């Protein structure tokens, strides 16, 4: 969160990669950075595609991943060097292996440096590696769900956000958003068929966080009430912020 | 089912 117009900034399309893994993360007039990713347990693999849109080669093409001081102890990224020479119109691929150590909020920074026509081209963009990517969806009957829902003791483990919808409140879109977010989508848990209930486990090296959630649309008001309940306060916080921005 | 309360009044 920064002050000032978010256009041509480091996170123009970051939000579009929270509930889906593929797409074009950034594109200026020389380069297009695409993404393809997959996650399992507390791990993942992200493919980064660098497309040269010009008629000439990029030289000394050097992409670097940067994780803030805290992020680093919570997220582990490993990758191999990319050939510093990218022909015009060509695409070069970089594989990033991901390991989530513990829950985190911050996002890694992708820095790209390269020479074009003899000039220094420098690009920075936030990498859409978010906490919900390490979700293991967990289907369960309504009875099980409520049993688990009422085991919350810590009031801090319950985060509720009442917000204005930033998008049309389409049902099918909303469904896809929740499924894409990562938890399982449980049917017939909330008696009101217009609401959505979710449940899943967030996987990290050191701890497994059980998470429950409830999304309540109010069509006339054009508002939502999202309710998160997990076994870890910081997890409940981060997932609520992430999901809130999607609707 | 039964959440304690409901957003939509």
């Amino acid at each position: 969160g920064s002050p000032g117009i978010r256009l041509g900034s480091s996170e123009d399309n970051f939000a579009r990669f929270v509930c889906k893994n593929n797409g074009v993360l950034f594109e200026n007039q020389l380069l297009q950075i695409g993404l393809k990713s997959e996650f399992r347990q507390n791990l993942g693999r992200m493919f980064i595609f660098y497309g040269n849109k010009t008629s000439t080669q990029f030289l000394n093409f050097t992409p670097t991943l940067i994780c803030a001081d805290d992020l680093q102890t919570n997220l582990n990224l490993q990758t191999k060097p990319v050939d510093p020479t990218v022909d015009g119109g060509a695409q070069v691929q970089q594989v990033v292996n991901i390991e989530c150590i513990s829950d985190f909020t911050e996002a890694p920074v992708l820095n790209i440096q390269f020479r074009y026509g003899g000039t220094f081209q420098n690009v920075s963009v936030k990498l859409p590696i978010t906490l919900n990517k390490f979700f293991q969806p967990t289907e369960m009957a309504s009875q099980d769900f409520f049993q688990r829902w009422k085991q919350l003791s810590n009031p801090q483990q319950e985060v509720q956000n009442i917000f204005k919808a930033k998008h049309p409140m389409d049902t099918e879109i909303t469904k896809a958003k929740i499924i894409g977010f990562g938890s399982a989508l449980l049917e017939e848990v909330d008696p009101n068929p217009a609401n959505f209930v979710g449940a899943g486990i967030i996987h990290t090296k050191t701890t497994q966080i059980g998470c429950l959630l409830r999304l309540e649309p109010n069509l006339q008001a054009q508002m939502y009430r999202l309710t998160l309940r997990t076994s870890k306060d910081t997890v409940s916080q981060r997932l609520c912020e992430l999901l809130s921005e999607q609707f | 089912s039964f959440f304690e309360d409901n957003f939509v009044p």
